[PDB]
């Protein structure tokens, strides 16, 4: 999830956008 | 840009810098 | 608690906190 | 909606609350 | 709502969202 | 103290009113 | 140092910052 | 006081210095 | 991306987040 | 500038990349 | 004042709060 | 650098105006 994907690793804006709705 | 740790409350507050008025959900169990 | 007055990314840092593990989401208007 | 309440009146933390998945 | 660690910044923001008007103190020495 | 509560072990929203004055 | 403009959370935070191990107590009007 | 002071003036480090513990 | 909406310490944060590990510089007028 | 921008108005984040090292 | 840890955004919040109008340079290569 | 005196290290908040332009 985002946890694994930011937090535990590192993630860029683009994959945080991921997440946006 | 960059990749960085993005933790907890700066996380959330990366989410709504990236999101916005788009909104977002923050589901740390997946 | 107290009513709060949260703003931009101050409302998301209380939903951070009210919600831990559960997460949340945020859905402004527009 | 909670985002606009919130800022331009009052929120609380139960109304907060709902917000959690 | 939930159990979390809370440090720091975060700590004295937590209690800022939970005790708003009452004010608060944070004394780490105890 | 808070730290040893909130920092060092979890605490609740409620635990940390125990703060408020 | 610069003067402060800080309100709600921000001024909590600059409390923490300036106070370190002492901790420090904030204390609203009403 | 210094919370309001803050916020609808401006307030120096100093200033906060005094709210420490 | 969305626009960003950023006053005092909110524009350092966006800056922080946007610029990793390359920095910034924060440069209000006067 | 972007300081002012940012707050007065609006900015984008490919705006304030503009500030990075 | 104190001598703490200011680390990632809090170090820039830091930053922000000790140089505010001055601005400041955050360049963590060095 | 900034990194190293105030994250890895302690520093004052006078250390820190060693950043300030
Ligand atoms: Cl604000
Ligand atoms: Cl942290
Ligand atoms: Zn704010
Ligand atoms: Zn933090």
């Amino acid at each position: 999830g985002i946890v694994e994907q930011c937090c535990t690793s590192i993630c860029s804006l683009y994959q945080l956008e991921n997440y946006c709705n | 840009f960059v990749n960085q740790h993005l933790c907890g409350s700066h996380l959330v507050e990366a989410l709504y810098l990236v999101c916005g008025e788009r909104g977002f959900f923050y589901t740390p169990k997946t």
